[PDB]
């Protein structure tokens, strides 16, 4: 007619966060701390093992 | 009979009444799309003399 039309209302296609470079840090975090805890566990338990 | 030309003249002011469908259809078009700005009515001023 005399008037466009913007017709109403719809969904969007889905899609997740920007960032994991967040969960990054926790990657490269969990390699470390499982290398000391790991090591923590062995190291300190021998160290018991052989007093 | 030429006052029976009135009376299809009457039927185009009737067809004034459709718009009120359209206008109340596309009114309503505005689902919860949160981004909309309204369109809306409008009354006209006359004025007719004779000789």
């Amino acid at each position: 007619g005399g008037v466009q039309v913007g017709t109403g209302t719809a969904v969007e296609s889905i899609v997740r966060l920007h960032d994991e470079y967040s969960y990054y840090k926790l990657k490269g975090a969990s390699n470390q701390l499982e290398y000391t805890k790991y090591m923590a566990s062995t190291l300190q338990e021998i160290a018991q093992r052989f007093p | 009979m030429g006052i029976f030309g009135t009376l299809y003249t009457g039927v185009t002011g009737l067809k004034a009444s459709e718009v009120q469908i359209a206008t109340t259809g596309n009114n309503i078009s505005n689902a919860n799309a949160t981004f909309y700005t309204r369109q809306r009515v409008v009354q006209t001023t006359n004025g007719y003399i004779t000789t």
